[PDB]
Parts: structure tokens; sequence; C-alpha cells
RNA sequence: CACUAGGGUAACCGGUGACUGGGGCUAAGUCGUAACAAGGUAGCCGUACCGGAAGGUGCGGCUGGAAC
RNA sequence: GCAGUAAACGAUGAUUACUAGGAGUUUGCUCAAGCUUCACAGCGAAAGCGUUAAGUAAUCCACCUGGGGAG
RNA sequence: UCGCGUGAAGGAAGACAGUCUAAGGAUUGUAAACUUCUUUUAUACGGGAAUAGGCGAUACGAGUAUUGCAUUGAAUGUACCGUAAGAAACAGCAUCGGCUAACUCCUGCCAGCAGCGAUACGGAGGAUGCGAGCGUUAUCCGGAUUUAUUGGGUUUAAAGGGUGCGUAGGUUGUUCGGUAAGUCAGCGGUGGAGCGCUCAACGUUCAGCCUGCCGUUGAAACUGC
RNA sequence: UCCCAUUAGCUUGUUGGUGAGGUAACGGCUCACAAGGCGACGAUGGGUAGGGGAACUGAGAGGUUUAUCCCCCACACUG
């Protein structure tokens, strides 16, 4: 399943901008309900946190934590998060926001190595492409958040816009994410 | 009798078979007395045999299924007519055809 | 007496605990060879045999620092009552390597890292930290 | 025990003690707190005062004041170690780097203050708080490091 | 003991209870209403609905019936799960509400799956 | 020769039965006060006899008892 | 001649070896057996035990596994 | 059991609910305005699972051509219009535990425990889990060391027989030699990395244990003889 | 290779020898002297189970259970 909520809620529970940029993380800032912690409360906070911000459900969360732990554990949780379809889509600048990476892989609009692939869950192994497909490279809303945006500040993508495709180098670093997640209360919960 | 036969040992909708020598009372997928390869016919058809292992089988003679046969055929495992001393005592090289 | 080996390392545990600086034993063949082993690992300060009219005595003189001695703990492991038996690719290591085990084996009586070492097994007499 | 006279502190429990009087029930206010600096150096103590900051604050006094020196060796203990104190015992083991601390509660806390990463604590007795982080730091305590066994018998390679 | 004691004697391990032995290891079972009465906690004071019903597996029992208000009466077939009352002895096993002759508790809008109550 | 069938005596496994006795829990309605303080005759163990009832008494033992 | 029970108790099985001091007492002559109370290390949940251990060890036997029902 | 969807980006503080005559929660939530179609529907192309007469010639093996052959089956997949259009529940929010206002009742009730009969009962508003599931019951393991060889105990919590003699059994001071039953060692026999599923569950291959049993050679510190 | 001693003796072709017959084949398998054999390392008798690899589950010790799958055994209303 999906979350299909209300974003807003989430992004003034957490105080952090998940989502992104928004009027109400400045205005009425503050965890939702007309009502509105112990060391429970606080690492619920930071496992909710980490599902919201990658739109992942339970069991493929805990999927992911325990295949990490097989293959520091917290450390490489991160990257195997980061490492995924719809994430290195929205990376890539290709798409807005990471619901919108999610869209637009579940269509038929992204392709792997060539061939289009609709899994929004697919591990991105290192020295891979990831493209637009061919019959979509001409869409009104896939080129303004490509075009124009033109980011380009993480040192691990290659992004080679006369092809319209791009590549992961390498797995980046827990020090190189952008992501406010403290993984030792993550990996201390399910331990 | 003893024979050469192929047991679907795979998924359902995707049959991978392996060669094993058998008895013909046994069930398909039961028992055998050794496994001589493998065999898959969703590619374009993977066929692994044990050259060694198969000759001896059909030389103390176990009787081959009409598939079997045809994988033996492949692979040159049916080259006992050449290996029977027929007034020569060269080996002949058809592999490389 | 049931177990010599026993009575010997309670022996030298209770003159450990008294604080004392000397300690005697009615002697016996593999207990003077617990005592060299002892001697050259670096657990007690001298050794000495008299061989009298009985079987013989060992006297001990003990190990302390600048008040504490250099042995802390002695487990018998194979007793009468249940005889431990081990291989070299099973034997145990005592404190985590910080210790020693003695281990009669067919080459004689030494530690697990000799018997280790020289790829052999048998009985394990007692744990030394 | 190396008493070796900054360092945070954990209240690992709090108690409502309680005392009967003709006039009625008086209600003191009891906790046990740990000090440490995450480096090897971990104390204790048990404020016994009326308003709960203050029993803390007590607390944390006697801490400081009551404080020793654990020998450590980057986030792991030299090797395994048992100890019993009152109804209560501990045992800590060595583990993997990439495991940490396995324990929780007051093992937990005492673990935490002393700074030790790596190790697998189990509790063997029972779960009252005084013994049971008085009976880890008596295994702490007890602990020897390589060099300290090989000061005390002799060479330092005997491992070999 | 000693090592030769337990040769010879070992160590002998018990079995334990089952908490619902009328189920007869079932998760459920179907009985009649032999009898339907109220009881006494034993400092609670209420008046506490149950039914004496002897099951299909040859034995009766009493159960209790949770919600407010109960459609039942004396020969009536429900279905008995297991689950007992603390401040009630004697009782040990629940009536399902919804299932059989036992119907679902009216104008309930919370926890209506405990008590088979349809979505209004 | 034995598969059965038949009679009879013997077991074991089971139901039911005029009538007659323990135990548990819930009520507590009644009758006394045995134990907990030297609990108002110190208490308990064994044994025997005797009582609506807890119990009483005789003989020996113990302190898990005062008090001297 | 039966019977075979007890707070038949040190409420503490037998054997062997080792480990600190004080106060008395009996016998054999300062020494060794025995006999009882304070008391190191140690043990114990505590009361306490402490060379006559409930300390350190080894061998064998007996017994326990929540309370009633129930010896 | 695994995977996917029930839409994606902007839009100020509508009407209707609550808690306080204004303010706060629902709330960027709805309403319109801009795109996308995974998926459903209607149409077309539609694989794979299907491989099996001469020409050497030893006169027959055997190696080479051709022929039909799909229950699944509009089934994968590919492509074409015109549309967010067809698609979210269940449990619990006084402590353990993540999640609190108001109205009822003051018996009816609820509970795994501390118990409440209400920051615990019933409803309304919000909150927190999980999510095509969510809860209840039944069964089995671990925490439990609650049978303790690894790894418990017996003065007073359960637990030393009333005390001995003694059968079977268990244990055996020191030392010198033999043997090889226990023990030890060697040699034989036997029993993670890829690839394909669009991803995953799942299929499949090799590196990797065989550390159980048996045979056959040696060693002699310890136990046994 | 499961429990019960509130299950202590069991067996009379039962143990062995000679000969014969019978069987694919050895053999009390069957048929015509000596007497034995088996048991507190549990005979005998009673109750309950088809047995393994798997599978599940414990750091380990292990344990539970044979739902699908594979190997062996027994059976086809009752003799
Ligand atoms: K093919
Ligand atoms: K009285
Ligand atoms: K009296
Ligand atoms: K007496
Ligand atoms: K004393
Ligand atoms: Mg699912
Ligand atoms: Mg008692
Ligand atoms: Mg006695």
């Amino acid at each position: 399943a999906r979350y299909t909520g209300p974003k807003s809620k989430i992004a003034r529970k957490f105080g952090d901008p998940i989502f992104g940029a928004d009027k109400v993380l400045s205005k009425k800032n503050y965890p939702p309900g007309q009502h509105g912690t112990s060391e429970y409360g606080l690492q619920l906070r930071e496992k909710q946190k980490a599902k919201y911000t990658y739109g992942v459900l339970e069991k493929q969360f805990r999927h992911l934590f325990h295949r990490a732990q097989r293959a520091v554990t917290g450390e490489l949780l991160i990257q195997f998060l980061e490492a995924r379809l719809d994430n290195v889509v929205f990376r890539l600048g290709i798409a807005p926001t990471r619901s919108a990476a999610r869209q637009l892989v579940s269509h038929r609009h992204i392709t792997v190595d060539g061939s289009v692939v609709n899994i929004p869950s697919y591990s991105v192994k290192p020295g891979q492409v990831i493209g637009v497909r061919e019959r979509s490279k001409s869409l009104e809303v896939i080129a303004d958040a490509l075009t124009g945006f033109n980011h380009s500040k993480y040192p691990w993508m290659e992004w080679d816009q006369s092809s319209l495709s791009g590549k992961l180098l390498h797995m980046p670093d827990r020090t190189d994410i952008p992501e406010n997640i403290k993984e030792q209360l993550i990996v201390e919960l399910y331990s | 009798a003893t024979k050469i036969r192929l047991q679907r040992h795979g998924r359902k909708g995707y049959a991978f078979y392996k060669i094993v020598v058998a008895d013909s009372r046994a069930p398909r997928d039961g028992k055998f007395i050794e496994r001589i390869g493998s065999y898959n016919p969703n590619t374009n058809a993977t066929i692994d045999l044990n050259f060694e292992r198969a000759l001896y089988w059909i030389g103390v003679g176990a009787q081959p299924t009409d598939t079997a046969r045809n994988i033996l055929s492949r692979e040159g495992v049916l080259m006992m007519k050449h290996l029977l001393g027929g007034v020569k005592k060269g080996a002949f090289d058809q592999a490389a055809a | 007496m049931t177990d010599p080996i026993a009575d010997y390392l309670t022996r030298l545990r209770n003159a450990i605990m008294a604080g004392h600086r000397v300690v005697s034993v009615p002697a016996s063949n593999i207990k003077k060879e617990i005592t060299k082993i002892l001697f050259d690992k670096g657990y007690i300060l001298n050794y000495k045999f008299e061989e009298n009219d009985s079987q013989g005595i060992i006297k001990v003189a003990l190990k302390y620092d600048l008040k504490v001695n250099a042995i802390k703990k002695l487990k018998r492991v194979s007793r009468p009552g249940l005889r431990k038996y081990v291989g070299y690719r099973d034997m145990p290591r005592v404190l985590n390597g910080l210790g020693i085990a003695i281990v009669s084996t067919p080459r004689g009586v030494m530690t697990d890292k000799e018997a280790r070492e020289l790829k052999v097994g048998g009985e394990v007499l007692c744990y030394v930290y | 025990v190396y008493n070796r006279v900054e360092l945070k502190d954990r209240l690992v429990a709090i108690n409502r003690v309680t005392k009967v009087t003709k006039g009625g029930r008086t209600f003191t206010f009891a906790a046990i707190v740990v000090v440490g600096n995450e480096d090897g150096v971990i104390g204790w103590g048990l404020g016994k005062a009326g308003e709960v900051p203050a029993a803390i604050a007590k607390g944390v006094e006697a801490a400081k004041k009551n404080l020793i020196r654990v020998p450590v060796h980057n986030g792991t203990i030299p090797h395994e170690q048992a100890a019993s104190y009152g109804g209560a015992s501990v045992f800590l083991k060595p583990a993997t780097t990439g495991t940490g601390v396995k324990a929780g509660g007051a093992m937990r806390a005492v673990l935490d203050s002393v700074g030790v990463t790596d190790v697998l604590a189990k509790s063997k007795g029972s779960s009252n708080p005084h013994n049971l982080v008085k009976a880890t730091i008596q295994a702490l305590a007890e602990m020897r490091s390589p060099l300290m066994v090989a000061q005390n018998r002799g060479i330092s390679v005997e491992k070999v | 003991p000693t090592i030769q004691q337990l040769v010879r004697k070992g160590r002998e391990s018990f079995a334990d209870k089952s908490k619902s032995p009328a189920l007869n290891s079932c998760p459920q079972r179907r009985g009649v209403c032999v009898r339907v009465y109220t009881t006494t906690p034993k400092p609670n004071s209420a008046m506490r609905k149950v039914a004496r019903v002897r099951l299909t597996n040859s034995k009766e029992v009493n159960a209790y019936i949770p919600g407010e208000g109960h459609n039942l009466q004396e020969h009536s077939i429900v279905l008995v799960r297991g689950g007992r009352v603390k401040d009630l002895p004697g009782v040990r096993y629940h009536i399902v509400r919804g299932t059989l002759d036992t119907a679902g508790v009216n104008g309930r809008t919370q926890r209506r799956s405990k008590y088979g109550a349809k979505r209004p």
C-alpha cells in the first residue's frame, strides 16, 4: 500500500522538511491534533521519519534492515534506502519530489539499461544506467524538473543531459547523504 | 529396465529437467541411480551433460527416452559407432562442426 | 585421597588466599610436570624437589607483585567422576588466550598452545590464570 | 579497585520509599545515578532526598565523589568475566566490532556510562537495580588488561 | 546430584496443562445453552450474564456473555471460545457474538469486530 | 491342521445402583474463642484415651519459648 | 514376644586434604587429642558459619522442583 | 509468502464537525484550474513452453534435410483512444507503550497485570499502529537456569534417610615395566559467489561442511588390564 | 531406537547336538537325545506410537512435529 494522505501533517509532526518547501513549515509548525517522551517515543519517531521520507512500509523496512544486517549495519541501511529506483530518479532531478518519482517509475516512463523497469523499489547497483523512456522524452511535466533546476549537488550522480540518462558512480558514504536520521536509534530499536 | 530420462524439477511455468539414470519402475521425480546432467527448454536449450558417465550407461545398456535420446544425439554421445573400432584406430573430430 | 591433582590445585589456591610465600606438597610425577610447566610459564617464583624416604616433597615459592599473587584462578577440569578428553582441533582457550590449560598428551604434558602447535590432543587437567 | 580521583550523569532508577510513624506516613525519594565520561571511569551513587530533583542531585554528587577506573581497550573487554553481588549475578563476554551493546536496563546504563561499545551481557540473578549495577561495576573492576596480565606474569609475549 | 546419580536416574520434565481443556485443542466449539443465569463477582458487585452450555465434545461448562444486551435464551446453539474472567470463579470461556444464534451488539460504533457489529 | 461358530469358568477395561461418607470454592446465618503478646493454662512433635466444636488430659522429647 | 514411630534436631549424611587469631575446660605430657563461645580471609538473602565451616577442593549415597487437594 | 495500485505538483486558512466568541484542531484537507497512466475497461499484433529423402558406410549402427504437432490461450508481452476516472480497512489512545478534549452512566460495563467502579465504561472529535489487512481464540518454541552435562539446590524459603553393617554398582596412594580396551593422530570408503524470474518471494549452478558411521595404519602422557 | 517395577522371573521346539524332509537359500523352518537359553546393562507382561531426511525453532546444548516433498515399512470391509 501507499500513504496517499496529508503530507503537511507529517511535516509538522517531524519538524524537518522531508517532502520539501511549504508555507506550513514556517506558519503553524507543531505536531498535529487539537491536543498538540520516552526513548521508545524518540526511536519510533526516528523510524517513522525514515519510513515517511522514503515511502517504505513496515515489512519492507524490516526486510531491508535484516538484509543490511546480513550484508556498520545502520550505516549501510541508509545507503540501501538511498539505492532505490524512485529515490535515484528523484535525486537525478528528473522528477520534483519522491512521490512524483515513484509515480513516474510505476508508470511506463523510466528505463534501466535500456529496458523499462516499473517497480519503484528496484535496488540499483553501482555502474548502472537509469534513463527516461525514449517515447516519453517530450512530456510537458518531464522537462521543467530536470532542465532549469540543474542542482547536480551530489558527487555520485553523472547526469549527461545530452542523452537524458544518468549513472550511479558508487554508494555514497553516510556523511554525504543529506538525511537527518540517526541510524543508531533505529538499529537499537530493531536489535 | 534401466533408463535415461528427465525429471521435472522446476517451477510452474518454468520446466527444468534433471537427466538421471533410473529404473523404469521408479516414479518420475522419485528415486534414481545417478545424476548425469541438466536440461532447460526455456532458453535458446542449455544442456549440461556428463559425457563419460553417459557413455558408460549407454554402453552397459540403459535405454534412453526419445527426448533424452535427442539430448544424447546432441553433444555427440552416440559416437559409440565410431568408438567401436570399426576397422580403424584413430579418433575423428566432428565436434568442431 | 581421591584426586591428587585437585588436592595440589587446592593447596596452591589456599596458600594464595592465606597470603603465604611458600607451600609444600607430597610429590608425584604428574605434579612435578605441572609445577615445571607453571614455573616455565611464569606463575610461581620457583620450586624445589626433595626426594626423602617417602614419595618425596615439592616446595613451591609463589610469585607476588611489589600484594597481589601472579595466579588468579585454578580450575580442575578432568575429575575422576567425569573424565574430559579433547583433540587439538577442539582444544579450549583460557581467559581468551591470556591464561593456560595444562594438557596431558601422547607427546607429553604441555599447554594448549604447544599442543595445538604439535597437532595432538589428550586430557585437560586444569585451567590456570 | 583503582579509585583514580567531565562526566555525564545517567539516572538508573528512582524509588518511592516510605516510613511508618504514629502521625502518619513520611515519604522519601531515593535515586541511583551513574556518572561516566565514556572513557574508562565510572562512578555510582545513591541520593536520598525529598524532591526528585534534590534526590537526583544528591546521587550525582555521591557518584562524582565515588569514582573508579575501569581498564578498557577500544570498545570491548579484554576477556569474559562473571561477578555476583547480593542476589544478582552478571556475565560479560567480548563480541565482534559491529555488534553494539546487547543488554538493556541497568546493565545498559552502566556499560554506556563506561563507554564499552561491543559486549555480550547476561543477568542470571535478580533484577534489583542496586545489586545489578554493583555487580556490573565489580565485573568491570575485576577485568585485567593484556598489559596488566603480562606485567603480573612476567614476559609480555606469553600469548605466543 | 552426582554424575553417576544422573546416569542411573536422569531428569524428569513435567507437562504444562492447557488453560482451556474443554475445547480439546480446538479454537472454538459448538454448544447448546442448557441454562442462562446471572452471577455475582468475587470488590465489584455486578450482575454478570453467564450460560451453562453442553458442548458437542461431551462436556458442560460456563461461558460469559460479553457486551450489553443479549438475545440468547435457554436451548440456543452458541459458539464458545477460550478466555476467562478474573473476578469470576468458575467461568473460563466466552460466547462469540454474531455467530450462530448469538447476535451482534446493537448500537455499537467502536470495537465492532470484537462484538460482531457491521459497519453503519 | 485352523477361520469361524457354541457352552462354561476365569481375568482386564467399562456403565448403572436403594443407601452411605471426604474435599474445594462462594455466601457467611449460628456457636464458642483454639493460635498470634507469658494471647491471658508457653508453644510444638509422637502416642493413647475422651469430648457439639475448635480441643482437654496422661507419658516422653524439642526451643522454632518466656521469664527468671 | 510384637510393633518400627518422634522437634529420632546440630532442623546441618559419610570420607579425605588444606586455611587466622583471642577466652576457658578434660585427659594423655611446653605438645597432641577432645570438649564450647567471640571471631581474619572467605561464604551467605540476612540472621549468621568460621579449623567441630555453612570457607577451598575431590568420591559416593539420600532428597527437592509453587500452595491446597494430600501423605 | 512476495510484489504493485487505490494518483503526481501547486491551491488560505470555504461550508460542516469538535475544544474554547473569538481563537485552535480537522487543514492544503475539499472545491475548481495543469499533466500521467501502473491498474480496470474496449481493440489490434501476438512470442516461448516443441523436439524429435539421401550420404558415408563397418551394411547395420551413426551423423545430416523435410513434414505435421499447444489443453493452457486474447495467456505473457507489445501497441493504439479517454478518462483520476472504477479501487482502504482494522486495532488501540490512564502505567507498562506509541496516541487526548467534550458529552453519557455513576448500575450498565471493561480488563494481560498494577485494577478503573473513571486522562480505563458507551458515544462524538482528534491521535497513534499496521495496512488488503487488522484483531480474538487454539497449538508449539525461546526468554525459564521453571530438571541446571554445558548450567540449580537441601541450618532457618521445598529438600540429609532415626542410626549403623553391608550386596550389586561407582571412585582409587606411590613407583618400575608390558599390552592397546578408553584416549590421540594420519590415510581411505560412505552419507558466499554467480545466472534466470522487469524487482522480490522463488527457481538454478559452483565454490563450500560433511565435524555421523566403517575400514586400515601408527603414538603411549593419562584412565583401564 | 517411548513410558510403567502401583509390571520380577520368563520360556518347554524353548537352547544345543544327530539324521531326514522342505526352501531361491542357511536355519527348530518342520519332523523323529541332552537338557538348556534369556534376565536389575530390565527378561516377561501392560499402555502408546508407523520410522527417517526434511520442516519449525534455540548462540550452543538441543528440542518439537512429519502440513507439502523424498526414502523405507504396513495395508486395500474383517479373517
Ligand atoms: K528452444
Ligand atoms: K485464646
Ligand atoms: K493457653
Ligand atoms: K531426642
Ligand atoms: K558469630
Ligand atoms: Mg502485501
Ligand atoms: Mg523446611
Ligand atoms: Mg541426621
